């Protein structure tokens, strides 16, 4: 078997997770006998092999898949020996370009590289992103369609980095920069998307929370006119609640330690944790940042990118608005009704900022209203319902004051001449679990993993595509579906289904809410399952992992509703120009934070499945921002998380390697007796192969490639490597005692 | 798709689209039919009249509600209204629309029968379910425990239920209700030398009766000051702008639901049968029924009707347990928002009835599904 | 082996007796062996050595009685010839690649031991007829 002396394998170990071995005697059906680069019994039980290291000419060849072994080991050794030994940094996995964000800047970025990679094949080269960018650009003069290209990873990953390059190399092909460039404007959009965008959650500071895509116009000539945003996916849980050891979106924080600087002296504002939506983290302090002079670039962005101060200040207006809401507070009068103390501070300056009068306010936070066809009824809420119309309200003014700031970005960028057709770049926020998980990371899971529905359809059409070309049949390669999962999450009596109902359902409850969930699916759907020591979690299986979400927090952040008569007084104010614009073009205000969610996220893949995307994929190799060091435990979180590593085991089921006859006949013509050797190269090879390989399923023929299954290009060089070593033994011998020989006769003299 | 959900009473009829928080459609439970020759030829005579238009024409017009307490007498006049409800006032085809209907309980079984029957074979509703009106108060109300106080035109009943179970044995059913206050309100009327007889007549009566009706906190009280002091009498315009004016008894009408001796019943007014419900159920649920009383239907809208049987009850009850009685101002409406809560639960959408089922089974499935 | 067989074996085994105690190393017997028309390899020498530590290997000597056995048992043309076709297809070998080989597979050699006898048999191309150096070898 495969398993023989001097061949090598890989072990568990606890700093590192795979670690490389040799057999020191055959395996036969226990131990295994070990040297390591210390010598090691390792040990079998139900029954299983480890995994076999691929020979030496495949490691570090350009593409993953070339690999014969695909596995986790292999995947960290070739990344590894390309990033730390070469320091070449992108790397090809199927289609997909992995990326491995080095800290130190390099020269491959530079103009040159452009102009050598415009006209090249997509398989021709080095890979880089230009490659990918040297496709999408392409595929979209040869044909009619739109090309997106989409990118994925932790916030630290060089995301951006990868899109700025990607516009760089659209804006010289063009030949155009000179005559207009998007391209600074684009880039000079970022701090004030970032501040909006962004948060600090556990894993990392500066966490971006939203899916950002940018639709970039071209002329009937290709040369770039002009740039549009759009954005979907925004977190509104995160501005009225949130987790130890996070904080709400930057600029509330860059706002109050603003709070000095006479420019905002009305506003009132404190220090950070006076305020009920900044404080409940208990974490004012990104570390290594100051607050207050970043304020001052998020300013001068905005008026690098063409908003007049009048609006400035009109939305740091809004923000501080936002803030005393938050330390508005209420108290039962009796248990079905609420009241507000008379004079009550923050109320009383609220109602300043926005310049509507106090009475208004006083009554409808109080107050609901209900509206019959004929007739009106006025009627009281109890304080709960009070605080979530409250924060309802509060999420309702920063999603609109975030479109708008989307609108006038889009209207300084948006250049108005007939837009042949596009090119998009996207980000998203790869798939994410912590110690906790919550209804924050359940949706990004969701979005993750519908994402990955499309992923992998596309996959199998190219490569459906591919054999087609070659006349092979379809039985030999399956479609690999992730319908059973999303169907748990998305369809009616899903998880965020049974949420929204629970939304509903009086006195609902995150009890309740649980044991629905567990009357649903527990014992009918094997991805859900219920953890054993608790009833306040459940389990979901996902491509990449298990994942538990905590019910704890789940059903207070889905309620999101929108009493019309609050949202009315603001709309009334005269006092300045931006709230009554917020609000200007119903049913949405019913709509649940869950449900606003699953349509952009319709919005989004019909936005997607318009074009044939391209992707990329990011990771973080070290967690410390080291200038070069590579952390083998963090890269392999990163490859779960990207799903890389489901690429790989969706291929490795395939045919994932491929040779081209004269090619192939270079290294194997060695097996190969020239005595029986044809004339015609694929007759030979369907001749040589049938003896070399016992079975006809494991080998197709085709054209001009010829398919192997996984284990077997490891396996025809394994048996070369033991018939040209053999022979060499013998003639090495053979000379030496040849020489022997004649220093005998020296002997003789 | 979405569903329609619908509530008719011996009252207002009131149907919607579920998840609204409002019906979209309310008019009377009435069809008319022309009782004069017609004279005027190119009249644009009419072979009956459904709800507002029938308001309108009145006078020329005689007027028969066609459900008398909580019962369907006369089946094809309902079919018009329904009819009506549908293409009319909705202006929505039943065909593509799941349809929620609303019962009082204790009727007679026929009566969900027939109703059924006609939904799938007339109207070809692609799926149907039937529910008992206490029940959605509750869930209009935020609650899962209380006892329902349930009263309109028609029937008027208490359902006890308590966290999420109904208690069946103690179901209590009453028939006192704004069309037997009305015709009281007629009868005692008639001693201040006033009369109504007509239909249309009894119409005027009724509005008499919801805008200058009210409940005395106590009884004897007042009907001792309002002899003793005209301040009590009020006024008000007939259509033709005659005036009436109106005494002690105005505040006399409402008292026969605490009384019902007056209308001639032996019976215990609703706050004794609301006692008598909680009796007979277990002091483990007792003292969260005390702790929850929701009002249901047209009539509970007399001003001061809830603070009447905070005192009745409270002084009837055990002296040291708290007794709480709660009134939403929508509460004309609660029936129907239940309805439009409960239609659009997700885990209710097993439950219809389908057509497929219904043919396979007949009628007799709705009894084995709905309740 | 015979009589005249073990004269000349005798013979040559005192040849190498570079102690005068009537004894060559273990080491030397392979050498020995080769000498006198064997071609073990380095394992088949081991095999029949009994896999013998360093020290006894270098250091631990035995007569000609105790070695003859060992030569005995390490003595009990297509492939060679396919073997040399593996480095062809115009019949020849580059200098170089046959140098490589030599040197960085199977029971390795020295560059020199390479050298010595590939010396005269490269061709100013650097180009080997295999069949005439497979003949010179087998000489
Ligand atoms: C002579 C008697 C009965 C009837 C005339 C005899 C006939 C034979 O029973 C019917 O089948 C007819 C009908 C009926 C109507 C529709 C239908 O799909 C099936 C039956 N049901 C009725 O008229 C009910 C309606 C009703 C009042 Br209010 N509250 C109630 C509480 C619960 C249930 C039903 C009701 N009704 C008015 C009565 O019973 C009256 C009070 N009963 C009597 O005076 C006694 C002496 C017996
Ligand atoms: N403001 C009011 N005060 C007193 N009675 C009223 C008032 N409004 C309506 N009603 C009476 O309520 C009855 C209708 O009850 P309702 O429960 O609304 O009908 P349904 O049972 O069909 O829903 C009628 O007798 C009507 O006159
Ligand atoms: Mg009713």
């Amino acid at each position: 078997e495969l398993y023989t002396k001097y061949a090598r394998v890989w072990i568990p170990d606890p700093e590192e997770v795979w670690k490389s071995a040799e057999l020191l005697k055959d395996y036969k059906p226990k131990v295994l006998q070990l040297r390591l680069e210390k010598d090691l019994e390792y040990c079998l039980d139900p029954k299983e092999l480890p995994p076999l290291r691929n020979p030496d000419i495949l490691v570090g060849e350009n593409d993953l898949t070339a690999l014969s072994y695909l596995h986790e080991p292999a995947v960290l050794h070739n990344l590894k020996v390309r990033f730390i030994d070469s320091k070449l940094i992108y790397t090809y996995c199927g289609i997909v370009l992995v990326a491995i964000n080095p800290y130190e800047q390099l020269p491959i970025y530079g103009e040159d590289i452009i102009n050598a990679y415009s006209g090249q094949n997509m398989g021709d080269m080095d890979p880089h992103i230009f490659a990918v960018a040297e496709e999408a650009y392409k595929q979209m003069a040869r044909d009619e369609r739109n090309q997106s290209i989409i990118v994925s990873g932790e916030s630290g990953a060089g995301k951006t980095v990868s899109a700025k390059y990607a516009m760089r190399y659209f804006a010289t092909v063009s030949g155009s920069a000179s005559e207009a460039n998007v391209e600074e404007k684009v880039l000079a959009s970022n701090p004030i998307m970032e501040s909006i965008g962004n948060a600090k959650t556990t894993r990392n500071d500066n966490s971006s929370r939203f899916g950002k895509y940018i639709e970039i116009g071209f002329d009937k000539r290709y040369r770039i006119i002009g740039a549009n945003m759009r954005t979907y996916l925004l977190e509104k849980s995160r501005v009225v609640f949130q987790a130890e050891e996070e904080r709400n979106y930057h600029i509330f924080y860059q706002l109050c330690a603003s709070a000095a600087l006479p420019e905002f002296k009305t506003l009132r504002l404190g220090n950070a944790n006076y305020f009920h939506y900044t404080k409940q983290g208990g974490s004012p302090v990104i570390d290594g940042i100051d607050d207050a002079k970043e304020m001052v670039n998020t300013r001068q962005a905005c008026t690098l990118l063409g908003i007049s101060d009048s609006y400035q200040m009109g939305i740091f207006r809004i923000l501080a608005g936002i803030l005393h809401l938050g330390n508005v507070e209420f108290a039962s009068r009796d248990s079905d009704s609420c009241a507000i103390p008379p004079k009550h501070d923050p109320l009383t300056i609220f109602c300043d900022l926005m310049g509507v009068d106090y009475e208004e306010m006083a009554h409808w936070l109080c107050h609901r209203k209900l509206a019959t066809a004929t007739e009106t009824y006025i009627k009281p809420i109890s304080k709960l319902h009070a605080i979530n119309a409250r924060d309802a309200l509060a999420k309702h003014i920063y999603a609109n004051l975030f479109n708008w700031i989307v609108d006038h970005v889009n209207k300084a960028l948006h250049s108005t001449v007939k837009q042949h057709s596009f090119i998009g770049v996207l980000d998203i926020y790869g798939f994410e679990t912590f110690e906790i998980n919550s209804f924050e990371q359940f949706c990004i899971n969701y979005a993750n993993e519908k994402l990955q529905q499309q992923f992998n359809m596309h996959v199998f059409k190219l490569e459906q595509e591919e054999y087609m070309k070659e006349q092979i049949p379809w039985t030999l390669i399956d479609f690999y579906d992730n319908q059973p999962c999303i169907n748990l999450i998305e369809a009616k009596m899903g998880v965020l289904d049974l949420l929204d109902e629970e939304c509903k359902m009086p006195k609902g409850s995150d009890d309740t809410w649980a044991q629905k969930l567990y009357n649903t699916h527990l014992n009918k759907c094997a991805l859900f399952e219920k953890p054993r020591l608790s009833n306040k979690a459940f389990i979901i299986k996902h491509f990449a992992d298990k994942v538990e979400y905590q019910c704890e927090g789940f059903l207070e952040k889905n309620k999101d509703t929108v009493y019309e008569e609050q949202i009315k007084v603001l709309k009334s104010s005269k006092k300045f120009k931006l709230l009554p614009e917020l609000f200007q073009d119903s049913k949405e205000h019913k709509k649940t934070v869950g449900h606003q969610f699953r349509n952009s996220l319709h919005l989004l893949m019909e936005t997607l499945n318009a074009t044939t995307p391209h992707y990329v994929r990011c990771i973080k190799p070290n967690d410390f921002k080291f200038p070069f060091t590579f952390d083998e435990k963090r890269a392999v979180q990163q490859l779960r998380a990207c799903g890389v590593l489901e690429t790989i085991r969706i291929s490795a089921a395939g045919f994932p390697s491929r040779w081209t006859y004269q090619e192939f006949f270079s290294r194997y013509r060695v097996l190969m007796k020239q005595k029986d050797v044809l004339s015609d190269r694929k007759q030979t090879c369907k001749n040589v192969l049938e003896k070399l390989i016992l079975d006809k399923d494991k080998y197709q023929f085709g054209k001009t490639k010829i398919f192997f299954r996984a284990g077997q290009v490891a396996y025809l060089e394994k048996i070369r490597a033991d018939k040209l070593r053999a022979a060499c033994i013998r003639i090495q011998k053979t000379i030496r005692g040849w020489l022997m020989r004649k220093k005998y006769m020296r002997m003789r003299r | 798709t979405t569903a329609l959900v619908c509530d008719n009473g011996s009252g207002l009829v009131k149907a919607g689209f579920a998840g609204d928080d409002a019906p979209r459609a309310v008019f009377p439970s009435i069809v008319g039919r022309p009782r004069h020759q017609g004279v005027m030829v190119g009249m644009g005579q009419k072979d009956s009249y459904v709800g507002d238009e029938a308001q309108s024409k009145r006078g020329i017009l005689t007027l028969k509600y066609p459900i008398e307490h909580g019962i369907i007498t006369n089946w094809d006049d309902m079919e018009k209204i329904w009819h009506h409800t549908f293409y009319n006032e909705l202006r929505v085809a039943p065909e593509e629309h799941p349809t929620l209907l609303t019962e009082a309980p204790l009727n007679p079984k026929a009566n969900r029968e027939k109703m059924t029957q006609i939904m799938f074979e007339t109207f070809n509703v692609p799926a149907m379910y039937v529910a008992i009106q206490a029940v959605l108060s509750l869930y209009a109300s935020g609650r899962t425990t209380g006892i329902v106080l349930d009263s309109g035109d028609g029937v008027t009943h208490n359902v006890p239920i308590y966290e999420g179970y109904a208690l069946p044995h103690a179901i209590m059913r009453l028939d006192l209700a704004g069309r037997d206050l009305t015709d009281y309100l007629m009868k005692i009327l008639t001693e201040r030398g006033y009369s109504f007889v007509t239909t249309a007549e009894r119409e005027i009566v009724r509005d008499i009766k919801e805008k200058l009706c009210y409940v005395a906190l106590d009884f004897e009280n007042e009907m001792a000051t309002a002899a003793s002091s005209s301040s009590l009498e009020k006024s008000y315009e007939l259509p033709d702008g005659q005036v009436i004016t109106i005494g002690n008894e105005r505040f006399r009408c409402p008292e026969t639901l605490f009384q019902p001796s007056f209308i001639g019943m032996e019976s215990a007014g609703i706050h004794e049968t609301t006692y008598n419900s909680i009796m007979k159920c277990d002091i483990d649920i007792r003292k969260d029924l005390y702790a929850n009383n929701v009002m249901s239907g047209g009539t509970t809208m007399y001003p001061g009707i809830a603070d009447r049987m905070q005192k009745e009850i409270t002084a009837l009850a055990p002296s040291t347990m708290k007794i709480k009685i709660i009134a939403p101002p929508e509460r004309k409406y609660s029936v129907w928002i239940g309805g439009s809560i409960l239609a659009s639960l997700s885990t209710f959408q097993q439950m219809w009835i389908t057509k497929q089922e219904y043919d396979e089974a007949g009628p007799s499935i709705v009894h084995r599904k709905c309740f | 082996f015979n009589k005249d067989q073990l004269e000349e074996f005798k013979e040559a085994f005192e040849l190498f007796d570079r102690v005068g105690d009537g004894k060559i190393l273990y080491s030397q017997c392979g050498d020995v062996m080769r000498a006198l028309g064997q071609n073990p390899t380095n394992a088949e020498v081991l095999k029949v050595l009994g896999n013998p530590k360093s020290d006894e290997l270098k250091s631990r000597r035995v007569d000609f009685e105790t070695f003859l056995p060992m030569l005995q048992a390490v003595a009990k043309y297509e492939d060679y010839l396919e073997g040399f076709r593996v480095f062809d297809g115009n019949g020849k070998v580059m200098g170089a690649e046959l140098r490589h080989v030599l040197t960085t597979l199977g029971e390795k050699m020295t560059e020199e031991e390479v050298e010595t006898v590939l010396a005269g048999h490269e061709d100013s191309n650097g180009c080997i007829n295999y069949e005439a150096f497979l003949k010179h070898i087998l000489s």
